RNA sequence: GAGACCGAUAGCGCACAAGUAGAGUGAUCGAAAGAUGAAAAGCACUUUGAAAAGAGGGUUAAAUAGCACGUGAAAUUGUUGA
RNA sequence: UGAAGCCAGAGGAAACUCUGGUGGAGGCUCGCAGCGGUUCUGACGUGCAAAUCGAUCGUCAAAUCUGAGCAUGGGGGCGAA
RNA sequence: CGUGAGCCCGGGUCGAACGGCCUCUAGUGCAGAUCUUGGUGGUAGUAGCAAAUACUUCAAUGAGAACUUGAAGGACCGAAGUGGGGAAAGGUUCCAUGUGAACAGCGGUUGGACAUGGGUUAGUCGAUCCUAAGCCAUAGGGAAGUUCCGUUUCAAAGGGGCAGUGCCCCGUGUGGCGAAAGGGAAGCCGGUUAACAUUCCGGCACCUGGAUGUGGGUUUUGCGCGGCAACGCAACUGAACGCGGAGACGACGGCGGGGGCCCCGGGCAGAGUUCUCUUUUCUUCUUAACGGUCUAUCACCCUGAAAACAGUUUGUCUGGAGAUAGGGUUUAAUGGCCGGAAGAGCCCGACACUUCUGUCGGGUCCGGUGCGCUCUCGACGUCCCUUGAAAAUCCGCGGGAGGGAAUAAUUCUCACGCCAGGUCGUACUCAUAACCGCAGCAGGUCUCCAAGGUGAACAGCCUCUGGUUGAUAGAACAAUGUAGAUAAGGGAAGUCGGCAAAAUAGAUCCGUAACUUCGGGAAAAGGAUUGGCUCUAAGGGUUGGACAACCAACUUAGAACUGGUACGGACAGGGGGAAUCUGACUGUCUAAUUAAAACAUAGCAU
RNA sequence: AUUAACGAGAUUCCCACUGUCCCUAUCUACUAUCUAGCGAAACCACAGCCAAGGGAACGGGCUUGGCAGAAUCAGCGGGGAA
RNA sequence: AAACUUUCAACAACGGAUCUCUUGGUUCUGGCAUCGAUGAAGAACGCAGCGAAAUGCGAUAGGUAAUGUGAAUUGCAGAAUUCAGUGAAUCAUCGAAUCUUUGAACGCACAUUGCGCUCGCCAGUAUUCUGGCGAGCAUGCCUGUUCGAGCGUCAUUU
């Protein structure tokens, strides 16, 4: 809601900051496993569980 | 079976009394030195209905004899108080309605109410509505007075006792029927939560004794012993006899 | 109509989040979380889940500062200086 | 034409703090201004009756008038109308005076 | 420190950003997922296409190893042949 | 639709009885929204939907409907059953 | 090769280990267990993508356009909306720029998708403060214990003054949490952004707290005057303690006042129509918080003393406990006037301009009506065996403690002047796509604002402001369907059964039975009328003395004329009667097969 | 036992009314139908023409006969003891 | 005859079996005893040149001091003066520190970044008001200190 409860609306600062794709720099590590972001969340997809 | 509906009503919660619009009880003033030695005068400030009771209340203002300040305090009022009367409580109060006078000082045959059983009991017997408590008679000599109830029981209690002179506002209520299911629910709505009851011999097994059968019936007697285990007691408790009277 | 109609009218929230575990299981009418059991000192966890226990135990956080416990004693609790370090 | 309003504060119900007047701005506009409540006469202590002379605000606001504007200029000021207040020196007197005549008396 | 143990549907639920992603109001429930090559040398350049890509051409011992990557069975499918 | 109360007029010896208004009572009545869910045993019945859709229907000033806060916790609760 | 389980060889692919023989060892041999896990078929390019009326033309963009955009036309929601805001819930979905794949069950150049940036400004809004239902500490008491009860008790419980201690005064009693809908100090207008606004900018205010100066007021027998009174004035001392008020309260009914909206005239401007007609159809003509001032129901005061009773409401109440009448005081503004404030906003016209968007001129008016709608206020009235919160907080009064000038003090409840007002929320959706239902699901989810016509009417139907034109499309028109319908003659013969459909239906006038608890039945049953046009009559107000003049908008009644005898012309809108069984009635339940005669109820009895 | 009023309660009859019916016919919209795009599921030992006989006493398969000619589209509800 | 259906082979698909491996598991054996009010385990939020997660760390934040080694880190420029360096590194060791909001969690609460009180310093005309900074204020129990209460009680004055 509009109300946000300064405690709640520190957990969506939080949230949209994890929501990034992976920098380029990071596919090219020499022994990288790493290809995509496998925790993706999406406001249609998945609920925060706040 | 599981738990009947009288065994649940112990618990509470939502058969506890509905009391948010009942101010302050009515009863007396606490005994003391002015009212044991003597006399104390009270004016009624105001008669004022009490939800959920039947006879209306009167607030009587008297002066403290120690601090100079006014102590309220809430009575029954009785059949012919008004606002602006003048109470008066103590041994030497004079013998008119709506005056508090110990029952050793009242003669026999009159007619009081709000009389205690106990010395600073404040008010017990005699509260409803067209109630009151008839003094039969006295025994000076270990002060003792035999008092009549509207049950119509006899009783002795202490001549110390106080008492109210007259009868309790709001006599007759119980004669006009309430004719509508609305009339009952209102008038339970603010006492507690006891409206409406099902009939047990409507039930099923699991939830009363009178429960079941292809027919609504009570397979055994009503009369349930005196000494029934908790949850058997679901009939006419211990009655010496039955029948139209 | 205890189905799709009846999920319709479910937007009341009643567990919260907590402040001792971070889970969403504070009941906000009891105010004890169902988790971590906290109005009270000592943490909820029983012996009939073991995974209930394996998920809060003591080597699933960071442990900032009995990881260096182990370090301290192998050393036996040394105090001071190797030796005539640089600066007072 | 449309001419609807809307509330300008976040409570949406028709609660007796929500209490809303419509005006026209000089911009020519229709627009809601929400009010407060409307004070109540400050009343008798004896009687019960609407004293005359004293504004009916609420209760803060009795704090911002100046003494006179909150009472009259009787013995019982605002506090006890003057019906109520005639009475009270008639009883006080009368009252006393029979106290005398029963006091003397007592003696005699 | 070891083994007449298991060897990626096995061995702990987890050989991997695993008590993770995800589900439930909650107590709790809870996965799947290893392997290019010795070395990225991870296909410059030309041409068709709007583009993805294709065709040449090049790297490599090998692309019948092209990141959908060691080998590549069967079910099932396409073309050719009988 | 029109209960008390109120106004005017008429009849009668009286008791009292009639007439016209006014008034606006009722767990009254027709009916819209809301609430419900009688019938078609209609549609759909690997559905729009793990119970919905259409017409028809019940109630509609109250024992009516309803939000938030709070209480009752499993042989326990709560139940116009 | 072997009877066989199997073994061996040749050919192709592949790139790092493996085998025979003798003993030892075992998690050692699969066709099934509605076996487990993973993968793949036929069905099959099949079922299907059919509720919510509906789209078409041109141009641009683009590789590509039914579902992108602009213009034009045609439509729908039709104010209890497909509009404008919010509460819960969600969490960046908000805005700009760009876009390969995936998603938008058809496409896509488009997007609530993807990528990069940006976006939420408060002394006045809300939280914060108070308490409600209730929850938890403390003192204590149980329990082996996790803990249970207890919320004022069988407790040595706390709160302030004077100069880190000293000295005083009171004490009945001594905690916290709990509402973004309850109580509550105080902000309005105009402008501004791609996205914020009672928050930014400009102007103009208000409250609280703290300091403190000037002016004014009071006082030389110390704490103001006026009025008969209701009370008034710019001030005009007031300690402990006590008293009172406000906060502070139900539902419904008609009536009166006010704001907004609607409606009708005239005037100034602009637009539409103009074969003809219409002095015509439509649009703008506005005034906030705040500071004053003058009025507005009740009520109260003074004179006076009423029956021939009077005053008086739609509603019958008031009056020797003082009415009518006359004169006054006062609570109550969302009322008039002034400031704010025309300098704002808005509407026209004339020129600038490269952009900056610039300048100038004119105007921004006067009336009426109403069982109109909505909100609100007020006085009455009805109902209750129903009487319809509390606390913080503020004020008044009683009381008279202390103090206070005659040369300066003093009320800092008068005016002005000075300083400060901390913390968190603030974007967006609020739903046939931003919430829950596995989903972009015909379901469900609280509330505010509510135009014109018809009409009794937030009934149905059509339109305005605002918003959509979104739901896979194109072509044919077979059967069988689903939805909507009509049928000659008969009229329930169909069927377990008039299930389904049809019929009746508004208003006015007439007429209305048995039975009855006398209240009803009853809209009983059953009839007649209804359009258009031209008239006539009745029902009012104001100012001047059964009159005259100037206004007013609806309702009812009567009569001619008229028409393919049609007229509640669409919409909307009771079928009725005679009985039997059962439950008295209103009400309630088996969410998702049973709404009933079951439950409940009042009454009766124990 | 009787009951005025009330009833989406059960029952019988009468009037009106009508496609319930004699006895069917016709019209409209959306499907079904064809096309472009998209595109599942249940089910499935193997499969899919009958008659009789026998048989676990009702066969698609066995025995004896009848017969029997690619590939398909729209309907249909006998059978597959679907 | 083609199409269609069925069978086989080559190639190409779908799928991830088989073979080989392995910074993992499992079991056994040996040694050791070390959390916390000097604030633990756990939780939340932050910190990198370019980071979402993992790991590490806490406003001194992918870390400082100290010691040892001795020339790196690495995906790109950035360190080339750090080349005698008096010293690189995501190094090892680790004895000095820092350690946000919480949590037994401790001023009262907390669904609030809410409400308080005491002392000291600084600024605003300020012992009282406002703002900034620092140090503090839980409960039970123990030893002692000091201030008290009770005709419980002793003696004296009186
Ligand atoms: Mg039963
Ligand atoms: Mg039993
Ligand atoms: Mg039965
Ligand atoms: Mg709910
Ligand atoms: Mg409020
Ligand atoms: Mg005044
Ligand atoms: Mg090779
Ligand atoms: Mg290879
Ligand atoms: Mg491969
Ligand atoms: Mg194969
Ligand atoms: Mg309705
Ligand atoms: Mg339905
Ligand atoms: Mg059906
Ligand atoms: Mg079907
Ligand atoms: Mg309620
Ligand atoms: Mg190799
Ligand atoms: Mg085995
Ligand atoms: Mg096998
Ligand atoms: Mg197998
Ligand atoms: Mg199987
Ligand atoms: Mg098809
Ligand atoms: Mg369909
Ligand atoms: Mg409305
Ligand atoms: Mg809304
Ligand atoms: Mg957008
Ligand atoms: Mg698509
Ligand atoms: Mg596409
Ligand atoms: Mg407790
Ligand atoms: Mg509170
Ligand atoms: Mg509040
Ligand atoms: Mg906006
Ligand atoms: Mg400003
Ligand atoms: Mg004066
Ligand atoms: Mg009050
Ligand atoms: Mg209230
Ligand atoms: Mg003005
Ligand atoms: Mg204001
Ligand atoms: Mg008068
Ligand atoms: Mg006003
Ligand atoms: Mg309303
Ligand atoms: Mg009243
Ligand atoms: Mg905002
Ligand atoms: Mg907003
Ligand atoms: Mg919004
Ligand atoms: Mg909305
Ligand atoms: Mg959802
Ligand atoms: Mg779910
Ligand atoms: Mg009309
Ligand atoms: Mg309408
Ligand atoms: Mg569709
Ligand atoms: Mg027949
Ligand atoms: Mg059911
Ligand atoms: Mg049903
Ligand atoms: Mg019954
Ligand atoms: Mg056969
Ligand atoms: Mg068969
Ligand atoms: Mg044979
Ligand atoms: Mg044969
Ligand atoms: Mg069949
Ligand atoms: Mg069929
Ligand atoms: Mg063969």
């Amino acid at each position: 809601p509009s109300h946000k409860t300064f405690r709640v609306k520190q957990k969506l600062a939080k949230a949209q900051k994890q929501n990034r794709p992976i920098p380029q720099w990071i596919r090219l590590r020499t022994g990288n496993t790493i290809r995509y972001n496998a925790k993706r969340r999406h406001w249609r997809k998945t609920r925060l569980g706040l | 079976g599981r738990v009947i509906r009288n065994q649940r009503k112990g618990r509470g919660s939502i058969f506890t009394a509905n009391t948010r619009l009942n101010k302050a009880p009515a009863k007396f003033r606490s005994l003391d030195y002015a009212e044991r030695h003597g006399y104390i005068r009270g004016v009624v400030k105001e008669i004022i209905h009490d939800p959920g009771r039947g006879a209306p209340l009167a607030r009587v203002v008297f002066n403290s004899p120690y601090k100079f300040k006014k102590q309220r305090e809430t009575f029954i009022a009785n059949e012919g108080m008004y606002t602006g009367q003048f109470i008066y409580a103590g041994k030497n109060a004079a013998l008119t309605v709506g005056n508090v006078l110990p029952l050793g000082s009242v003669p026999e045959g009159t007619v009081v109410s709000n009389v205690e059983e106990k010395v600073g009991d404040r008010g017990a017997i005699g509260r409803t509505s067209g109630n009151y408590v008839t003094v039969v008679g006295h025994n000076p000599e270990e002060g003792k007075t035999r008092i009549k109830l509207p049950s119509g029981a006899k009783k002795v209690v202490s001549s110390s006792a106080r008492g109210m002179i007259g009868i309790v506002a709001g006599g007759g209520r119980t004669d006009k029927p309430l004719l509508k299911a609305s009339r009952a629910k209102h008038k339970f709505a603010v006492k507690r939560n006891s409206w409406p009851k099902t009939r047990g011999v409507a039930m099923n097994p699991v939830d009363h004794p009178h429960g079941g059968g292809n027919h609504q019936h009570i397979g055994k007697a009503s009369t349930i012993s005196r000494y029934a285990a908790q949850g058997q007691k679901a009939g006419l408790i211990a009655a010496r006899r039955t029948g139209l009277l | 109509t205890k189905g799709t109609s009846s999920f319709g009218k479910r937007h009341t929230k009643t567990h919260g989040l907590c402040r001792r575990c971070g889970r969403r299981s504070l009941h906000n009418q009891k105010k004890v979380c169902a988790s971590c059991g906290y109005p009270a000192a000592k943490t909820r966890k029983y012996n009939w889940s073991e995974k209930a226990k394996r998920r809060k135990t003591t080597g699933t956080g960071r442990l900032r500062y009995l990881s260096t416990v182990s370090r301290k004693f192998k050393n036996g609790f040394q105090t001071g200086v190797p030796k005539g370090s640089k600066g007072p | 034409a449309s001419s609807r309003v809307t509330y300008r504060r976040r409570n949406p119900y028709n609660t007796t703090s929500n209490k809303t007047r419509i005006v026209k701005t000089p911009g020519g506009q229709l627009r809601v201004l929400h009010i407060k409540k409307r004070g109540t006469a400050p009343k008798c202590g004896d009687c019960g009756i609407k004293l005359p002379g004293v504004p009916a605000l609420r209760p803060r606001e009795y704090a911002q008038l100046s003494k006179p504007k909150k009472t009259v200029q009787r013995a019982y000021g605002g506090s006890r109308c003057g019906n109520c207040v005639r009475d009270r020196v008639v009883r006080a007197f009368l009252i006393e005076e029979q106290k005398i005549v029963k006091k003397v008396l007592k003696e005699q």
